[PDB]
């Protein structure tokens, strides 16, 4: 337990300046077994409800070197993203919502941005969408924010710039979504703001007719509850 | 021959189904023999193209940008060289319509011969843009324990940066190779490790008679070459390597662009 | 007789056998989007566009067919090389053969080396 306090006090005043040196302090005192323990304590506690200071961890994880470490976070990462997807989605948890949108935004900061896709076998964001426009207008709030914040990340990842296949296969959906006129101005406006920082134009986009495919929105993936 | 249980036809009808199976045989057979059938070359480039090797990448580019791919074959083996209990080779077919493409008539003349489906193709084929984003969130691409094999993959691995970029090739080799390497890490060519080879020359057909290989499948295909392909570089790397492909020198390179 | 086409920018060019090639008429891509024509070697004459018709694009299109000798509901190989030029697929100085009959050039020696990775 000493030790314990040992992790939160290096993650704690943590700075540009002094980050080799702690990392240093780090790599001394936690052990090989006691790694999965300061991964979840930094996607759970420190990374979820801080999203002001999210660089410093990224840079942390460059830092350091370790791509186990690296697999550990992104997989409790995942964990945690699919924990709140198929929760109750009760219509008051605003805290929920911004740990889900906070979340996001590591995931798409740490691959995305690593120039790394995000695996089907572990998130499929265009189903996620589908269902979520399928399942009613509660999981929308949850959803929309959710992928606006992970392809925020999009335009810093030279493979995964705007003119991606996939990318385009996501906004194409959100373009759908927003003409949507039973969806809100709320999550209207995100879409539009997520375009603008792609730097795109909605007028210019090429949406389908993905949701109107019955037959198709009915065999979905269940990745929500 | 045998190429029902060994070699999958993908068509736009059958694609998520089997691109499933991909997803979940990629996890522990990793290494991919590709090959890439297209309409041939077909426009010349012109200006001060000195440096033969940024001849060869500007022929390249031109033809790339202008022609639309027809097929792809992977295959997949693991390290030892085991293939994946059935099917292990997808032979990917793609839109291409014969009276509003662009192509050269003495390459699609002797793959009509070999037995593509020009009719079949225009009706259900495989779009590009869909192709591509089933690809980049598989595994398959961007990963690091994936070792891709080919043979004299000059406009094999053009093509599908076009086709999973969905823009044209970087101007110099400069900015292509530092792309191919953020898509496909590994690339072993097994042209390049012929030309280190005491008497290993000529093409791949004219090479696997000299390891004494056999086709499985039919000529000029993509699916029927991926497989002799790969079994040419297990048979390489054992016999003639000692068990071990150095990774700086036969690595990350290919034929004529390096 | 053989044709070729030259796309060096902003301007294509088609020319004819006569292995020099003198040029026949050449489509200059203006600032936005404007086409123009500027049949030269002859320098005017000869091949005369029939009335009516006088869109660049189509005034194009019907100086390639009367190179070509080709039927008229026909969109040759040289056709689908001009449309693919205003459509802006081709963005870089590049260089197109052809035969007479308007296909592209027959080269079995460099297709069979091609497709046999040779
Ligand atoms: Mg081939």
């Amino acid at each position: 337990e000493n030790i314990q306090e040992k992790i939160a006090f290096i993650f704690n005043n943590l700075s540009q300046s002094n980050m080799t040196q702690k990392v240093e302090e780090l790599k001394e005192t936690v052990k090989e077994e006691f790694m999965p323990w300061v991964s979840q304590y930094l996607v759970m506690k420190r990374v979820s409800i801080e999203p002001n200071f999210h660089s410093l961890y990224s840079n942390f994880l460059d830092t350091l070197k370790n791509p186990e470490f690296n697999k550990m976070v992104l997989n409790e990462t995942y964990r945690n993203i699919k924990v709140l997807l198929t929760s109750d989605k009760a219509a008051a948890n605003f805290s929920d919502r911004s740990l889900l949108k906070n979340l996001g935004h590591w995931l798409g900061m740490i691959t995305l941005a690593k120039n790394k896709p995000i695996l089907h076998t572990d998130l499929d964001v265009k189903s996620l969408l589908l269902e979520a426009y399928v399942k009613g207008q509660q999981e929308l709030l949850y959803v929309v924010p959710f992928v606006a914040k992970v392809l925020e990340s999009s335009i810093r990842s030279v493979v995964f710039r705007p003119p991606n296949p996939w990318t385009m296969a996501i906004m194409n959906v959100l373009a759908e979504l927003h003409q949507e006129h039973d969806l809100k101005l709320n999550l209207k406006f995100e879409i539009e703001v997520l375009c603008k920082n792609l730097a795109l134009d909605i007028n210019e986009l090429k949406p389908g007719n993905l949701l109107k495919d019955k037959d198709r929105l009915k065999n979905l993936d269940e990745q929500l509850s | 021959v045998e190429n029902s249980q060994v070699i999958c036809e993908v068509w736009a009808s059958n694609l998520e189904e089997e691109m499933r199976k991909i997803r979940e045989i990629v996890l522990s057979y990793s290494y991919i023999a590709m090959d890439t059938e297209f309409p041939g070359v077909v426009v010349r480039p012109i200006g001060e193209f000195r440096s033969s090797i940024d001849y060869q990448y500007q022929l390249l580019r031109c033809n790339v940008d202008l022609l639309k791919i027809i097929q792809l074959g992977l295959t997949f083996t693991n390290e030892k060289g085991e293939y994946p209990s059935g099917i292990n080779t997808w032979q990917f077919n793609f839109k291409f319509n014969l009276t509003e493409d662009m192509y050269s008539q003495d390459s699609i003349d002797l793959l009509a011969n070999s037995g593509l489906q020009f009719q079949k193709h225009e009706e259900e084929g495989i779009d590009t843009l869909h192709f591509a984003e089933l690809l980049m969130t598989s595994g398959v691409v961007l990963c690091d324990n994936v070792k891709w094999l080919s043979f004299h993959s000059g406009y094999d691995f053009g093509y599908m940066v076009k086709l999973l970029t969905d823009s044209r090739l970087p101007e110099e080799e400069h900015e292509f190779f530092h792309i191919l390497n953020l898509f496909f890490p590994s690339i072993y060519d097994v042209k390049y490790l012929m030309k280190s080879c005491k008497n290993l020359k000529g093409g791949l057909q004219e090479v696997a008679d000299q390891l004494d290989l056999q086709r499985i499948g039919r000529q000029h295909q993509a699916g029927s070459d991926s497989l002799l392909t790969g079994m040419a570089f297990f048979r390489m790397k054992e016999l003639f390597f000692e068990d071990s492909i150095d990774d700086a020198k036969y690595c990350g390179r290919l034929y004529g662009l390096g | 007789m053989k044709r070729l086409i030259i796309c060096n920018g902003n301007k294509l060019t088609v020319c004819t056998q006569a292995e020099k090639y003198t040029p026949i008429f050449s489509l200059t891509k203006e600032s936005d989007n404007e086409l123009t024509l500027e049949l030269s070697g002859v320098a005017r004459g000869y091949y005369i566009i029939p009335s009516e018709l006088t869109s660049s694009q189509a005034r194009a299109a019907h100086l390639i067919t009367l190179l070509t000798r080709a039927e008229e509901s026909q969109t040759t190989d040289m056709h689908k090389i001009l449309n693919s030029f205003v459509s802006g697929k081709i963005t870089s100085g590049s260089m197109f053969n052809f035969e007479n009959d308007g296909s592209f050039k027959r080269e079995p020696e460099e297709a069979y080396n091609l497709i046999n990775k040779i």
